[PDB]
């Protein structure tokens, strides 16, 4: 990444390499700032450790901005998808879980995976039925949808699903 | 008098309605809103739909019953 451009080379004798992959072979330091100089380009330090050290003539800062482009676009090509997580509950009602099971759907296409979870609070006998029925009845609606990744879990106090879009 | 004709019969809780009104489906058959009883509002006690309450039914209309025991 950071290279020791132009008058940051100590170095006495650099092996030269010219703008478009033309060996200008092993040369002074000095003679090696005049040609930048002549093109109007940096003198950069891409090989520090090479015997008689790699130096290229290039646009430094061009270079630079090049990478930061790189770097940048394929966090987007890396971060590329993440999970959405919903939380329903146990005695969950009509209205209110169409708008969830929607909300799930708007997630798939989009392209977001889904974390199906639902917080818990006592009277844990029921709790693992109808929470699981739930589940697989969302699992079912969106069958047309998602594929079903990690099935029925418990977390201690939560019990979590996950789906998938069918076609990413 | 007290005229006792109360059926003392258990049931699985159906559906949570407001006002802790229990639709309970019956050993006997047909849910119906059952209400939650006194004693159980006065000791603070959560019924949850998944347990096996004792619903006491009136032979006049069997629509209305009552949660007696706890789970
Ligand atoms: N120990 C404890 N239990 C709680 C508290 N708040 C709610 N609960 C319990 O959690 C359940 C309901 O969860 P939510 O608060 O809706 C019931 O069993 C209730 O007694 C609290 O502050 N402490
Ligand atoms: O002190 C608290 C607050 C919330 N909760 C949990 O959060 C739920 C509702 O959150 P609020 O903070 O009321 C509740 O039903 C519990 O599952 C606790 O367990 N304790
Ligand atoms: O706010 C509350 C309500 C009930 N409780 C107690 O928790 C017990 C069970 O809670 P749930 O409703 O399952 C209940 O019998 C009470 O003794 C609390 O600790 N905090
Ligand atoms: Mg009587």
């Amino acid at each position: 990444k950071e290279y020791l451009t132009n008058e940051r080379i100590r170095a006495k004798q650099v092996r030269v390499v010219g703008p478009d992959g033309k060996q200008l072979g092993i040369m002074d330091t000095r003679e090696a700032l005049r040609l930048a100089q002549e093109m109007d380009l940096d003198l950069v330090l891409v090989g520090p450790n090479a015997d008689p050290p790699v130096a290229r003539i290039m646009d430094y800062s061009k270079w630079r901005y090049e990478q930061q482009m790189a770097e940048k676009e394929a966090r987007k090509k890396a971060k590329r998808t993440e999970v959405k997580s919903i939380k329903f509950r146990v005695k969950i009602d009509e209205h209110d879980y169409q708008t969830k099971l929607g909300h799930i759907k708007r997630f798939l296409q989009e392209g977001h995976k889904v974390k199906v979870t639902i917080m818990f609070r006592g009277r844990e006998v029921a709790h693992p039925e109808l929470g699981e029925r739930i589940l697989n009845r969302v699992t079912e609606d969106l069958k047309d949808l998602a594929v079903v990744e990690m099935k029925p879990e418990m977390l201690g106090r939560d019990m979590n699903m996950l789906l998938a879009p069918v076609k990413v | 008098a007290k005229e006792k004709d109360t059926i003392r019969t258990e049931g699985v809780v159906t559906e949570a309605l407001p006002n802790a009104t229990f639709r309970v489906k019956l050993d006997s058959g047909p849910e119906i809103l059952a209400y939650i009883s006194g004693k159980m509002r006065m000791h603070y006690i959560r019924i949850l739909p998944g347990d096996r309450v004792v619903v006491e039914i009136t032979p006049y209309d069997p629509t209305r019953g009552r949660i007696v025991y706890r789970k």
